[PDB]
């Protein structure tokens, strides 16, 4: 159970999903300071 | 078996080529206006 | 028209055609499943490439009989 | 025919921008020199050194010859004072 | 030898190609066409239909 | 050029098609054995 | 050793003949 | 073999020469305009 | 008759001639005529060829064992070199068509014809009060024929290293340049595939860009060319609504809004890039190869760290080493 | 997945298609149907050929 | 009217005419099968499975 | 067999080739 | 007009300039390097 | 790798329904 | 809704147009150009093929390339942090993990880039006849840094991104799949440089038969940017070509698709051929000519020519070419020809 | 304000200098052959 | 079963303006794709299980 | 019946059959030699 | 020669099927009045 390929696994699992956070995370901040119509 | 290796095709050109007029003339005939 | 005996039986089935949900509905929800397919699908990517090993799993024509 | 950038002709004309530029384009410049000529680089990359291709007696390739343990034979490979 | 045959080739050639184009710009400078086909005299036009 | 006032329509009605197909293959049912002799 | 000391002037020079005709404006 | 060099030689002769007398024959005239 | 001479001058420089033959065309048309005639009946007919002479005849018509791909003519025996061989220079056919013959009265032929080509694309033009310079395009695709078949030829010493009248035979044509010239590591051939790729990528382009920028004049289920009429005043694509995407899949100032500017660029880069192709097997004609980077960058104590340049060199050998088995005698080829 | 494909079909009987998505994948338009049906279909295609 | 390429868009909205359609080729897909089977049938050898 | 079916393929485009130049559809101008 | 500083294409422009100048000084480094 | 295309195509007729047989006036572009 | 603020955002027109497709394309298109520039200029191909591949170690601009992995890793995706890098960068590097990362990263580059346009297209209403059109580069891509060597035995096997490292992929599928005779290749070459040829000849047919807009000879300032009329008479233009070549277009809307066919088709073909030449079921032989060839040692194509030439690049290449084998070859084996 | 075709010129003349420093080690540098 | 299948296309064929592909609603041909996907996703997880 | 209100004529002009032609023209001389073999 | 048996009637059933397709719709596009 949980072997060192596994936990790599998870490191790039887990890497990933922190850049489509940061992304994500500032774009819907600069989305929300200037668009007005 | 030990048949006319110009057997397929001539069955085959025979069939064809005399179908494909037909066809082309009934064809042209049903597409004409009225 | 022309209605039938199978085909009355049938139409309630094909009558709901324009029926949508309102606003953004289930999808938030679909998304979720869509987020842990594609992750499901990495997984045994990994498997069958070798990148994501599992004592257990021998991905060979071994472990076969 | 205009969006809300500023013109590129102004800016690469403005004394401002080379007043900035005249000392970040060097700075940069120099520190990729810097990069290669502390021989950094060749550890960043695990590039080889000129006198580290081969053994001194050696002529054969350290080629990688298994995935898995591809990372320990490598390393095996610099062993040999190569 | 090779380098000047080379280099003198090409410098043939292009000007076989300079002759071409300023041979052909100086017929249609001459008889004034040299800028593009007169809007209203177009001269197809005014010849028979081959089809 | 004048266009040839010599020309008329060709017609094949489907029947004609029916019973020419017809012709043509039982035809070649019949000389293919020979054929492949 | 190092004449790259020449082309440098004569590579400025170009501009410079010209350069000098854009502060005494005149006849480009 | 050696008739044959000489027919295409004749041959030959004739296109050029219908060549050099065409252009000659004031071909910058044949144009739309100007001429 | 006004003057047989002169009605002759009117009917050639006819511009009502469903085909205009030109006063250029008075050579073309019998020129490309021999030639085709001779090719399709050498290419169907032809005994093998002795190319290399060295007696040892390459039959490349369909009649002796070759079928489309395979089959060629192919080139003067290498006996004759660079030496006029007309058929009233042999003793016989026979003779003439084992030395290549046929060959040498296609390439000719057609050279001259397609050159004469090039100058009706003139000569029509002025009848037709057009621009010219379409023929200085042609003379792109014209200046490579030129190279392969008689430049490369005269350099070399012998019409039997011009490249042969088939498919197989161009590849032939090809690999042993590259081993000969390493080709591919050529300056010159490089903007060659830069104009190809270019110019088949910016084909696809300009293709694409209008053809999406057609403005609606058909129904949804009719044809969407019949929205032109043959001889239109107004322009059948909204340039303005192209520009504007392209503009934007990219950047507006990368993005071409004169028509004019557009299509130069469009004839310009092909016409360019096949210009120095065409240089670079006439330069290479001359012996003038491609980079030699083979044994350049080596250790610290002298070993020869290989490149893929050396990579190249590996197979550049096999096909010089392999290539017309029984022609060499001596260590170096040097013809 | 024969058990998850009887539940999610259920779901897609009487749950109905979100408008934003209806309006997006452009629903009640067959030609869309075919458009993911290819996609999925060359899909499967692809993995078939490698295993 | 409709090009070459085209004439199979005379079922865009015709569910009926459309099943037709997809049923000839389901019937064309399952003739195949079953026929190209016959074709193996009467070429394979069982004399040797080694 | 080979060379015949080849020669007539070409024969075939030579002939198309014909039609096309001078039995093509008259290039009719704007009353189209 | 006022225009701003610091914007989209600010950032794009200098994820290629600022590498660039640092490789193209590495490499005109690299043109010393002997053995 | 074919089907891919057919995808493509599919998909883009899908989306662009309404633009399909050509497109219609105005002069907007370069400006929100 | 931040969803349509978000999107506002995105979709606001720049001097870069960024989009929703640009979270996809921007980054991996960036990385992927970066990797390559990186490796260019730093990684080594020792420890993986036995070459130098930077300017580091002294290559030039067409000698440098970012090579494929070794032969060991297989169809590895080689992950950074991965069985084989470790997490270790530095090794990671040295076993052509750089490969992997352009190619997938480049990979989803393309897609992102397809969907920019199709992104695009919608917005400004128009067509997206240049999202089909760019499929043909696509599926190249594809089939030849992906699908062939996914048919061979590893990653090794696909081509090095480098301009030196391309030659030998081509002079190896001419060599080992004898390429050039593959009828799908034929059409593809046939594709562009036939669209090569509707470029040029597109071109300098609408330069030298427009109208005269202008009293200037550098007739570029005289085009009408609003449409309005045509700027060149396309009746002289077929009227031109169908008396110098006997057929003419006559159909601005078929001529323009006609340069959008050619040129995508025939990149299309030859991803097909491309596709075969990863199970190996190339185009190598003809049957009938090779029987003739055994029987009678005095039959001489110039296809049985080509033949001798593959055997040689063959033999003198795979030795350096294919470490991996430990390949040892003889004097008195390598196939010559006389003196050679 | 710089003028325009100053900018260009030294720009210009700096890259021909960088790219010529290139070419240069290419007889001197690992890319020699010597 | 494929001549069964051939039988079936022929039928389908004439008899094509059956009231089941008309919508209660508009009186015109429409086929409510949604719902659809369900039903059949429902068999074939269904039969999928089976297997 | 009900005449089916759906179809439409189809069409094929003198160039397209032409183009076409070639095409299938040109493809069986480019294949015929693999088909020989 | 040592050719394929089918290479004969396959090339034959590729030249005509596809060109007596299209003969059959431009004779009966032809054909169409007004
Ligand atoms: C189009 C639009 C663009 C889309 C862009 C999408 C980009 C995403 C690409 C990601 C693809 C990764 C594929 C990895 C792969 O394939 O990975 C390869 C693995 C198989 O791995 C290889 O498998 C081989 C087979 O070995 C077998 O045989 C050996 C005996 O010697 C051993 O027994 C071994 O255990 C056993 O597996 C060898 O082991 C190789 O070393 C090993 O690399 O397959 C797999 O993951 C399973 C295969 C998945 C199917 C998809 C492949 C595509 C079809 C390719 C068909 C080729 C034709
Ligand atoms: C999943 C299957 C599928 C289905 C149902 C459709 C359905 C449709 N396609 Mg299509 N298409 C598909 C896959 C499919 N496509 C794929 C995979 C591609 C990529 C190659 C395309 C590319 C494509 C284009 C480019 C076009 C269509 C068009 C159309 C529409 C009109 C069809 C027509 O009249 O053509 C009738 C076609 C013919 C009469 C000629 C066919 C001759 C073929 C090429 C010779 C081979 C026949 C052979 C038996 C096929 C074997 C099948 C094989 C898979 C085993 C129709 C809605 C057209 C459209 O949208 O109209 C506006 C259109 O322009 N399709
Ligand atoms: C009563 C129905 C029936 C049955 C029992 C069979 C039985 C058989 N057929 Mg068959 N067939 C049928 C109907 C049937 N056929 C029909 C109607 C057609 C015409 C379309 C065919 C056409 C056909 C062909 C062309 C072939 C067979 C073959 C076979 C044999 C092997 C089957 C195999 O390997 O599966 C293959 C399994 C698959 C293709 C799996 C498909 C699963 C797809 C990819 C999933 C679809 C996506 C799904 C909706 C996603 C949601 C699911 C959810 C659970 C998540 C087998 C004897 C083969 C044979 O040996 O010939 C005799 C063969 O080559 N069949
Ligand atoms: C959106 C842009 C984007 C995309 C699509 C990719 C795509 C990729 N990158 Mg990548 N990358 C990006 C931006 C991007 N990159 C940026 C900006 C950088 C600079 C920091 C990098 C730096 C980088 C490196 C250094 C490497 C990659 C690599 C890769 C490849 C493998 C990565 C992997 O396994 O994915 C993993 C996929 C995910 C993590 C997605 C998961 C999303 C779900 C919804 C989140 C769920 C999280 C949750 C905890 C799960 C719970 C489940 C539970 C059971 C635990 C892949 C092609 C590798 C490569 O090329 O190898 C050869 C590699 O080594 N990337
Ligand atoms: C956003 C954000 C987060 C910032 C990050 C930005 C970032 C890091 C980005 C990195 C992106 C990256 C690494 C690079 C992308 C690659 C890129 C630059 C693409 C190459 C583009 C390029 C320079 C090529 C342009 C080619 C060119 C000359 C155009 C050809 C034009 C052509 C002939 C078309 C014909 C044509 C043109 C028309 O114009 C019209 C009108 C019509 C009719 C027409 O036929
Ligand atoms: C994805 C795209 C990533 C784009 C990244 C930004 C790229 C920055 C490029 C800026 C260039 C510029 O704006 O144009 C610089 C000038 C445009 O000049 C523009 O003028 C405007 C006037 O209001 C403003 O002043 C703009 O700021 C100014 O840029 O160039 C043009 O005229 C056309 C340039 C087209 C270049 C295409 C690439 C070809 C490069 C040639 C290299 C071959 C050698
Ligand atoms: C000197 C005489 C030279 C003889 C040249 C012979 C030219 C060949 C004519 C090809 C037929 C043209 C045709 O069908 O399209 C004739 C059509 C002309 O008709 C077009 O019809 C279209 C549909 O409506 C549009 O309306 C166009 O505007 C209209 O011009 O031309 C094209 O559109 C296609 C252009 C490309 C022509 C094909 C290139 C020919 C290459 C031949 C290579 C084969 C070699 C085989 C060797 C063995
Ligand atoms: C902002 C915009 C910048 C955008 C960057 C986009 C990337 C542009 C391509 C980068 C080219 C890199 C070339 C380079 O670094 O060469 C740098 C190399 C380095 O030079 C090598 O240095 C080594 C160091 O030991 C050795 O000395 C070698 O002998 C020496 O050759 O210079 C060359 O000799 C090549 C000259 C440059 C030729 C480049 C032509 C590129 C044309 C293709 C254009 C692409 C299409
Ligand atoms: C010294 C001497 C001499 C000589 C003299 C002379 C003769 C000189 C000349 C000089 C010159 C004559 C110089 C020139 C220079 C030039 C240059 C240096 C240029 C540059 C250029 C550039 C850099 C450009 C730029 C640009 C670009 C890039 C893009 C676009 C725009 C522009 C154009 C701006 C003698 C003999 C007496 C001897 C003694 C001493
Ligand atoms: C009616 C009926 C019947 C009968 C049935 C039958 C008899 C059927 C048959 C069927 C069949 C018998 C079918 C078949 C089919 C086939 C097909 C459908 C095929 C196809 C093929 C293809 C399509 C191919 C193609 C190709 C080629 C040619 C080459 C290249 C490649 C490919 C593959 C692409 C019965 C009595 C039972 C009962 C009831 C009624
Ligand atoms: C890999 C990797 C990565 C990435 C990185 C990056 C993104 C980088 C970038 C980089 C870059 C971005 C670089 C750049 C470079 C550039 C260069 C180095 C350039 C050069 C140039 C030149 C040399 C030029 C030349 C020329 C031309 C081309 C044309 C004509 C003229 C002249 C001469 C000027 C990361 C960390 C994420 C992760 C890990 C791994
Ligand atoms: C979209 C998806 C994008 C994902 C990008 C992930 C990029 C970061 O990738 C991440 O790199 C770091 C180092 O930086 C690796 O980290 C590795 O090296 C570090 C030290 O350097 C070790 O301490 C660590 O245990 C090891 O995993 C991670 O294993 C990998 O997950
Ligand atoms: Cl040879
Ligand atoms: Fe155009």
């Amino acid at each position: 159970t949980i072997t060192p390929s596994l936990k790599g696994f998870f490191i790039g699992l887990l890497s990933g999903a922190v850049v489509l956070g940061l992304t994500f995370a500032v774009l819907i901040a600069i989305s929300q300071i200037d668009k007005v119509q | 078996m030990e048949v006319n290796q110009l057997g397929l095709i001539a069955t085959a050109l025979f069939v064809l080529v005399p179908s494909v007029f037909l066809i082309i003339l009934y064809v042209q005939t049903e597409s004409q206006q009225k | 028209a022309r209605r039938t005996w199978l085909g009355d039986i049938l139409r309630p089935l094909n009558s709901e055609y324009g029926k949508v949900a309102p606003g953004w509905g289930t999808t938030p929800l679909m998304a979720v499943f869509m987020g842990l397919f594609l992750v499901f699908l990495l997984i045994i990517l990994e498997i069958y490439n070798s990148t994501l090993i599992l004592d257990g799993v021998n991905v060979s024509w071994k472990a076969l009989g | 025919g205009t969006t809300g950038e500023r013109p590129f002709s102004d800016i690469i004309t403005s004394v401002r921008y080379w007043v900035i530029h005249s000392i970040t384009i060097p700075a940069l410049f120099i520190a990729g020199w810097l990069f290669v000529s502390t021989g950094l680089a060749y550890d960043v990359f695990g590039t080889p050194r000129p006198d580290s291709y081969y053994a001194q007696e050696q002529r054969s390739i350290p080629l990688v010859t298994d995935r898995f343990e591809a990372k320990q034979q490598v390393e095996t490979f610099l062993e040999q004072l190569k | 030898r090779s380098w000047l045959a080379t280099s003198h080739f090409v410098l043939a050639f292009f000007f076989l190609v300079g002759h071409l184009w300023h041979a052909g710009r100086a017929r249609a400078a001459a008889a004034g066409f040299e800028k593009g086909i007169d809007r209203e005299s177009e001269p197809v036009l005014s010849m028979p239909s081959l089809d | 050029m004048e266009p040839n006032p010599n020309r008329q329509p060709v017609e094949l009605n489907r029947t004609s098609l029916y019973l020419g197909l017809l012709l043509i293959l039982v035809l070649a049912l019949l000389f293919s054995s020979y054929f492949f002799n | 050793i190092a004449q790259l000391t020449m082309i440098a002037m004569i590579g400025i020079a170009g501009p410079m003949i010209i350069f000098l005709l854009a502060v005494r404006r005149g006849n480009l | 073999m050696e008739t044959l060099k000489i027919t295409v030689y004749i041959v030959v002769t004739f296109f050029v020469l219908l060549f050099v007398f065409g252009f000659l024959s004031g071909d910058p005239a044949r144009n739309p305009k100007r001429k | 008759s006004a003057n047989l001479w002169e009605r002759f001058c009117n009917w050639v420089t006819s511009t009502d001639n469903r085909l205009y033959v030109g006063w250029f065309g008075v050579i073309m048309i019998p020129t490309l005529l021999a030639a085709t005639i001779c090719f399709v009946i050498a290419f169907i007919a032809a005994p093998p060829v002795d190319i290399d002479g060295i007696r040892e005849p390459v039959s490349g018509s369909l009649l002796y064992g070759n079928n489309i791909i395979t089959g060629a003519v192919v080139p003067s025996s290498n006996a004759i070199g660079l030496h006029f061989y007309p058929i009233w220079e042999a003793a016989s056919l026979d003779e003439w068509l084992y030395n290549g013959g046929p060959y040498q009265l296609i390439i000719f032929h057609f050279l001259l014809g397609a050159s004469c080509y090039m100058g009706r694309q003139w000569e029509l033009s002025y009848r037709l009060g057009m621009r010219p310079w379409i023929c200085v395009a042609y003379s792109a695709p014209l200046a490579s024929a030129f190279a392969v078949f008689l430049i490369y030829p005269i350099g070399q010493g012998s019409f039997s290293d011009g490249m042969p009248l088939g498919i197989s035979g161009t590849f032939n044509f090809m690999i042993v340049f590259q081993a000969e010239h390493n080709i591919l590591m050529h300056p010159f051939h490089q903007l060659g595939v830069a104009g190809v790729f270019g110019g088949a990528l910016f084909c696809a382009m300009h293709g694409s860009l209008v053809t999406s920028s057609l403005i609606r004049e058909t129904t949804e289920t009719e044809s969407a060319n019949y929205g032109y009429k043959f001889g239109q005043e107004e322009e059948t694509y909204n340039i303005v609504a192209a520009h504007g995407y392209f503009g934007r899949l990219i950047f507006q100032y990368a993005s071409f809004n004169n028509s004019r500017s557009l299509h130069f660029f469009l004839a310009a880069w092909p016409v360019v890039g096949v210009w120095f192709t065409a240089l670079g097997i006439s330069t290479m004609a001359f012996n003038l190869n491609g980079f030699n980077f083979n044994h350049s960058v080596i250790d610290a104590k002298g070993n020869v760290i290989n490149t893929w340049a050396d990579i190249i060199n590996r197979a550049n050998l096999g096909m010089e080493v392999m290539h017309e088995r029984n022609a060499h005698n001596f260590p170096l080829d040097l013809a | 997945a024969g058990i998850v494909g009887i539940i999610a079909g259920l779901f897609h009987i009487l749950v109905r298609p979100p408008q934003r998505l209806y309006k997006a994948l452009r629903m009640g338009n067959i030609e869309t149907v075919l458009s993911s049906s290819i996609a999925a279909v060359f899909f499967a295609a692809f993995v078939v050929a490698g295993t | 009217g409709l090009p070459w390429y085209r004439v199979h868009t005379v079922l865009i909205n015709d569910p009926g005419r459309l099943i037709a359609a997809h049923l000839m080729h389901t019937a064309l897909v399952a003739g195949w099968a079953g026929s190209m089977a016959l074709y193996e049938l009467a070429t394979f050898d069982p004399s040797d499975p080694v | 067999m080979e060379t015949i079916t080849y020669v007539f393929i070409f024969a075939c485009i030579i002939a198309l080739f014909f039609f096309a130049i001078f039995f093509r559809e008259p290039p009719r101008i704007t009353k189209k | 007009v006022s225009y701003p500083i610091f914007t989209v294409r600010w950032v794009a422009v200098h994820t290629l300039a600022v590498p660039t100048i640092f490789f193209l000084g590495a490499i005109a480094a690299m043109q010393f390097i002997q053995r | 790798l074919l089907f891919f295309f057919g995808h493509i195509w599919h998909g883009a007729r899908t989306l662009f329904r309404d633009v399909f047989s050509g497109i219609d006036p105005e002069l907007s572009p370069e400006q929100v | 809704g931040w969803f349509d603020i978000l999107d506002d955002w995105l979709k606001r027109d720049r001097f870069v147009f960024v989009g929703w497709s640009g979270i996809l394309l921007f980054p991996c298109a960036y990385l992927a150009l970066g990797g390559w520039l990186t490796g260019t200029t730093f990684v080594t191909s020792w420890y993986t093929h036995g070459l130098a591949s930077s300017y580091l170690e002294g290559c030039n601009f067409l000698t440098v390339a970012v090579s494929t992995p070794a032969n060991s890793m297989g169809h590895s995706l080689l992950l950074l942090w991965g069985p084989e890098a470790q997490g270790d960068f530095t090794r990671w590097c040295q076993l052509g993990g750089l490969w992997t990362f352009i190619a997938l990263h480049g990979a989803f580059g393309l897609i992102g880039f397809m969907l920019r346009q199709f992104e695009i297209a919608r917005l400004v209403g128009v067509r997206p006849y240049n999202a089909i059109a760019f499929s043909a580069p696509i599926a190249v891509f594809v089939s030849v840094f992906l699908i062939y060597p996914l048919g061979q035995s590893s990653w090794f096997f696909a081509p090095s991104f480098g301009v030196a490292a391309i030659f030998r992929f081509l002079l190896f599928f001419q060599g080992f799949h004898n390429w050039t005779l593959n009828p799908f290749h034929m059409m593809g070459v046939a594709g562009v440089l036939g669209g090569a040829l509707l470029c040029a000849i597109h071109g300098a047919t609408v330069e030298n038969t427009l109208f005269q807009d202008g009293e200037g000879a550098s007739t570029f300032r005289a085009f009408n940017p609003t449409q309005a009329e045509e700027t060149y008479s396309m009746v002289t233009a077929n009227r031109f070509w169908s008396q110098i070549f006997g057929i003419a277009f006559s159909n601005k809307r078929w001529l323009h698709f006609f340069m959008l066919f050619v040129p995508v088709t025939g990149l299309w073909m030859s991803a097909i051929g491309v596709v075969g030449l990863a199970l190996n079921l190339r185009s190598y032989d003809f049957i009938s000519q090779e029987i003739r060839a055994a029987e009678d040692p005095e039959f001489e194509t110039f296809y049985t020519k080509n033949l001798l030439l593959n055997e040689g690049i063959r033999a003198w290449m795979a030795p350096q070419d294919q470490p991996h084998e430990n390949f040892v070859f003889p004097e008195e084996v390598l196939p010559r020809g006389n003196a050679l | 304000r710089i003028p325009l075709w100053i900018v260009a010129t030294v720009a210009g003349m700096g890259v021909i200098v960088i790219v010529g420093l290139f070419f240069y080690g290419a007889y001197a540098g690992l890319g020699s052959s010597l | 079963l494929s001549g069964l299948l051939f039988l079936a296309a022929c039928w389908h064929w004439v008899y094509w303006d059956l009231e089941l592909f008309r919508d209660p609603r508009t009186g015109e041909p429409a086929l409510d794709l949604p719902k659809m996907f369900g039903i059949h996703l429902f068999l074939a997880g269904l039969l999928c299980f089976g297997f």
